[PDB]
């Protein structure tokens, strides 16, 4: 019981999920075909949130991908643990993005998307209780950004009471993938406050001085920077799949998160983080975990908690851990970091306590921030929005797609009443 | 033949529970299959072999905790009749506690009491065991507590329930549910017991030496309590004790119901030696503030009425020496209108020790139930939790649109201010 | 020396009866072959050497039911004499099973009846087993029940007709051969009991925990309540009970012989431990209205005279302890003119369970028979489907054209205008 349907989309959205599910796969041992070869029947007793039982004893993923070109889908099917989707689901248009939010959100978003939501419904009746929905996207890029809200839309009509979540990334500060990025973004983001009910900001910027200053990798590529991705998605579903002292799943962590139904940008973090040549030689305890997670080089997202107050602060721990070494350093936390939280909402710490540690460790932890520090990465959007916007530039291919500049002041107005609100609430009495 | 069901409610009901049942396991001579290779009629019906069952209602939203009961030790002790699920969990919200999702099932859960009923004649009461921080040990409880006053009523019900603790918060919409079942099971309830998780980090570091506990290690220390009141039941003692009596011994006014627990002796197996726990030496310590199990200190407010359970090695001579002893002190201060605020109960048979727990196998044992006026001031500090966060209007969109109107927070929080004020009104004493 | 034969029509008629002689083989010890390596002269023959033969009349239209016993297991019981067959089927037609098809075997099949009775003495009564919405179930048996009233007469037949379910539809012309067979019905019967199959999927998933069924395993069930009625010819009891019987305690006014059958208790061998299965426990599940095999909600009507049969370890005390709590409840109410409306009859012998069943084997159990008067609500509802369906003048020439005259449907829905009220004259209470 409560299934997640898994939803990708975007150059991006696709080959997080080839890390993404070689890891689910690996915590229940699971080979590239798609039979069993776990030692423990702990492994089998949530089985079935990420995977339908199909005939031969074998598991497919509850998968759905989503591109406009079969630049990506042919390559996934090529490699690792691209032998267990079914050949079935890659949904895909021939053409492609040419990186656009009106081409992604009008021209083809409107003749793929109903080979998806039959596909989606197809998994609906397929779920024997659905719990909510996950999206993996980017916001800068053509196919994440719009075809993924597209999506959205139509399943909030279609599942008002189901829960959903986008690991979307949003674009790194100063250096620049994408030249219309800033158009990407504020279009896309007025789409996500409407019917989505949190997400998870994950900035590239940050995770390669991750993968630097700490994990000191010389040669950092995707197939390790998309593994910390995929270890904070399966830092949150781990009490929902495993019997733990403390449950949670993804609706006490979207009660205890959102205090005000439009204020649900939040922030990851990952703890421990040891290197190859750094290991041997740290402490393995609770208290190492949690001075570890709040600075700002362990935030997966361009942010300075320095320069703001955290207002929900979820923590979800794995392993045979005890309580008062987690409560008193959930205390203590807050105490001296007493300027560093929001004063109106009294001891605004989130416990979520699981048995199952990842295979490879012994403990670890899953951060889940959610602070006034993203008024600055929402801002610096809007101001080279305000600047490009004013040249009329790039304009034109938008709006010979048929958009209208009111598509443009409702959106951009919408941001700058998203941050008001942020600013009101940090620093009130 | 008198017997006492139970019930069970979320995640804090299976855990505290299944620790509860173990302990009952280990009296009777009951081994993890039932059979025993008389005085259990209270809390075991007997089949037509020689194999007995709990009387026991598990219930949760969840079933994670649950299937832990239907694939562990105990796998072939419970009737699986009872051990009622559903798919999604109320999750911390009292609208999917009492109004969305507690709809369903609670007309499933009475179905099997009422047989359990149909197979006892000496029904006294009931224990409902759940927690107040947690959305289904709040909603789905105070939606339980209406209908079992419209089938019963007159069977006098309890609550071990778990306070939520004033500086350690594991959920964040803890100053909710805490408030919106107090004005539900005011006016149902009828005896309900705080126990706190604060001062059992406090005391179990102090006292059993151990600095890193578990939930299965705190319960252990929460079985105590159980066997302790349910102790004249079972086994005969000296100085007997009903369970309608409790609702008469310690709640003076209809309107406050809220007493709390204490237990010693609470000492280490390496410490188990050294003394002898005299009898005064272990009623000494019932008294101080620093072993209760709940961080309210007793000595800024003053008792109402108080309650002695003993079991082990009693004399009656002992227990009246150290009463005395405890009345002339000025630490302990009672009201003024009740000098006989005592009901001391004498059980013969000595708590034992679970086999790999933490306590020690000691010749006696006390826990104490006293009815505090100190516990208020905690009260204030959780509705003064409670002023901030509503006055802000935070996480109010997640109750209103789920089944609730936003005026029910202006009932709930108006009788709060009233038996806020009910202790002013007790606490001082008369006039002359 | 009192004997009763059966008959057994369509394929309703074959598969339910299947199951219902392996449960009388495995009872008096009776071997696939006859053998035994008494009591059973009611049901069971004997020839000049030590074999036995089953009093069973297996008739249908079409051959291929019939031939799986003549093949199967079975062989080699049967009197081949008995497995009457025919050509072509009537294939859900009426008039294939009561003008055109069963004209032809009807003179055929009362041969081999009369020889059953010139071996026997004690004929009671018949038993008539088929279904409603096929059309030899109901044609071939609206035809039967002249002759059998033309030439016998006094013996009380009966029937475990498969009443048509509200929800669940397998033939479209249901609507027309559940009526038309009612007209005729109604002339010769005397007593109908009827099983639905939709309420025995409600409970074999709910108390068997078995998800998916067979019709071999839905006809497991059926030959409990078999074995149940005609349990005190067999087997002596302490408390005997009669086929004549039957048609006067049950049958209050001659125009109303709908009564329906439920059986208790119905568990898995899992779940055949952890509870006693005590008197009292296994008649409440009797009323409840979720265990019953009609799909006939009760407390939306009156019961005009139960009947409670009881097989097992019965004591007599324990039984007039277990009716007077049931009287003394508001969930059943009865008509007001029937104080006395039980006729309660008591068997020593447990039922047994068929190797590689369902069931369990227990102590006790019961078949339960009561008359209500909540399923003309049922009767409103399939004349519901009659209405569109023949106002539309839908297939009607698959019948016209097969020798019917169409003003026979004129004829046979007002009679069942008539019987839709006479449960409104007799479910009303009188003046004052
Ligand atoms: N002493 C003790 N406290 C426990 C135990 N299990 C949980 N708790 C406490 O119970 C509280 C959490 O409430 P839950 O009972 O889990 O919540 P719930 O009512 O089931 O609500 P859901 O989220 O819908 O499951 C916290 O204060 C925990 O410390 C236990 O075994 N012992
Ligand atoms: N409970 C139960 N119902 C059965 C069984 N076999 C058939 N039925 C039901 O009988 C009905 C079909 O009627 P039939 O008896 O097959 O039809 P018929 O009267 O023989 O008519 P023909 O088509 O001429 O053979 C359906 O409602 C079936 O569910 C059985 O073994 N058990
Ligand atoms: N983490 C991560 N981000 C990537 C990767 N490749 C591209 N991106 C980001 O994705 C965005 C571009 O999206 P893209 O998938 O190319 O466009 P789309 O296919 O139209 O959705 C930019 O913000 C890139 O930084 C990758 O392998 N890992």
């Amino acid at each position: 019981m409560r299934e997640i349907v898994h939803i990708q989309a975007g150059q991006c959205g696709n080959q997080i999920g080839a890390k993404f599910w070689e890891v689910i796969s690996d915590e229940h041992g699971i080979d590239p075909t798609g039979s069993y070869h776990g030692d423990s029947d702990l492994q089998l007793e949530r089985i079935n949130v990420y995977y339908n039982e199909a005939a031969g004893n074998k598991y497919v993923p509850r998968a759905i991908l989503v591109d406009l070109e079969p630049g990506t889908m042919d390559s996934v099917r090529s490699g690792p643990f691209g032998q267990i989707f079914r050949p079935d689901n890659f949904v895909f248009g021939q053409s492609g993005a040419g990186n656009n939010w009106a081409k992604g959100h009008y021209t083809e978003g409107a003749e793929l998307v109903d080979s998806v939501l039959d596909v989606v419904r197809k998994e609906s009746e397929s779920c024997d209780c659905l719990q909510g929905f996950q999206l993996t996207h980017s916001l800068g890029g053509g196919t994440g950004s719009g075809m993924g809200t597209l999506l959205i839309s139509k399943i909030r009509e279609e599942y008002p009471d189901r829960i959903m979540n986008t690991f979307s990334v949003v674009p790194s500060p100063k250096v620049s993938d994408t030249v219309v990025e800033p158009y990407n973004a504020t279009l896309s983001v007025h789409q996500l406050v409407e019917n989505t009910d949190e997400t998870y900001c994950i900035d590239n910027e940050a995770l390669y001085d991750i993968c630097f200053r700490t994990l000191k990798l010389t040669t950092p590529t995707y197939g390790d920077l998309n593994h910390l991705v995929s270890a904070t998605m399966s830092g949150v579903t781990t009490c929902l799949r495993f019997p733990g002292q403390l449950n949670a799943d993804l609706r006490k962590l979207a009660v205890n998160m959102v205090p005000f139904p439009r204020l649900h940008f939040f922030m990851p973090g990952f703890a421990p983080l040891t290197s190859r040549g750094s290991q041997q030689y740290r402490a393995l305890t609770v208290p190492e975990l949690t001075q570890q997670m709040f600075d700002a080089k362990n935030m997966m997202a361009a942010c300075d908690p320095r320069h703001g107050r955290y207002l929900t602060v979820a923590a979800v721990f794995r392993g045979r851990m005890s309580m008062k070494e987690v409560d008193e350093q959930m205390l203590n936390v807050q105490n001296k970091n007493s300027s560093y939280f929001v004063e109106w909402i009294p001891n605004n710490v989130k416990t979520a306590v699981c048995d199952i540690p990842p295979r490879g460790l012994k403990m670890s932890a899953t951060f889940i921030g959610n602070s006034t520090a993203i008024q600055e990465l929402f801002k610096r959007i809007s101001e080279q929005f305000t600047a490009m916007f004013r040249r009329k530039a790039f304009l034109h291919w938008y709006t010979g797609e048929g958009m209208d500049e009111m598509e443009f002041t409702e959106a951009e107005s919408n941001m700058n009443d998203l941050v008001s609100e942020y600013q009101q609430y940090q620093d009130a009495t | 033949m008198r017997e006492c069901i139970s019930i069970h409610v979320g995640q804090a009901g299976v855990q505290i529970g299944n620790a509860c049942w173990e302990l009952y396991c280990l009296e009777h001579g009951i081994q993890p299959d039932g059979q025993m290779p008389d005085s259990f009629n209270t809390f075991f019906s007997e089949t037509g072999a020689g194999k007995h069952v709990p009387r026991a209602v598990f219930v949760d939203l969840e079933p994670t905790v649950i299937d832990e009961v239907r694939t562990g030790t105990y796998r072939q002790l419970f009737h699986p009749e009872q051990l009622i699920t559903g798919k999604e969990d109320a999750a911390n919200n009292y609208a999917r506690g009492h109004y969305t999702i507690g709809k369903e099932i609670i007309d499933l859960v009475l179905d099997r009491i009422r047989k359990l009923a149909d197979q006892c004649t000496g029904l006294q009461g009931f224990l409902v065991f759940h927690s107040f921080g947690g959305g289904t040990g709040s909603g789905f409880t105070s939606l339980l507590m209406e209908r079992l006053s419209v089938d019963y009523g007159k069977k006098s019900k309890l609550e071990f329930s778990i306070y939520p603790a004033p500086q350690v918060s594991t959920a964040v919409v803890e100053p909710y549910n805490s408030i919106l079942t107090t004005h539900t099971t005011l006016e149902h309830s009828d005896c309900a017991f705080m126990v706190d998780n604060e001062a059992i980090y406090d005391i179990c570091r102090r006292n059993l030496d151990i600095e890193r506990p578990t939930y299965t290690n705190l319960n252990r220390l929460i079985s105590q309590i159980v066997s302790s009141i349910t102790a004249s039941l079972r086994f005969d003692g000296a100085l007997n004790v009903d369970l309608t009596e409790f609702q008469t011994n310690l709640v003076p006014y209809p309107r406050i119901h809220f007493p709390l627990a204490t237990y010693a002796p609470v000492i280490s197996a390496e410490k188990a030696y050294h003394e002898q726990l005299s009898v005064a030496e272990i009623t000494n310590a019932c008294f101080e503030p620093a072993n209760q199990m709940v961080k309210c200190d007793p000595r800024h407010g003053k008792y109402m009425a108080c309650c002695l359970l003993y079991r082990g090695d009693v004399v009656p001579k002992d227990v009246n020496a150290a009463i005395a002893t405890i009345k002339t002190k000025r630490s302990i201060q009672f009201v003024d209108w009740c000098p006989t605020g005592f009901k001391v109960g004498i059980n013969y048979q000595p708590p034992t020790v679970v086999p790999g727990g933490d306590l020690a196998k000691v010749q006696r044992a006390v826990c104490m139930l006293s009815n505090t006026t100190a516990i208020a001031e905690a009260w204030a500090r959780l509705d003064h939790k409670f002023d901030l966060m509503y006055a802000k209007r935070a996480f109010v969109h997640w109750y209103v649109g789920e089944g609730m109107e936003e005026g029910e927070f202006s009932e709930a929080r108006e009788d709060m201010a009233a038996l806020e004020k009910d202790y002013e009104e007790v606490g001082v004493d008369s006039v002359e």
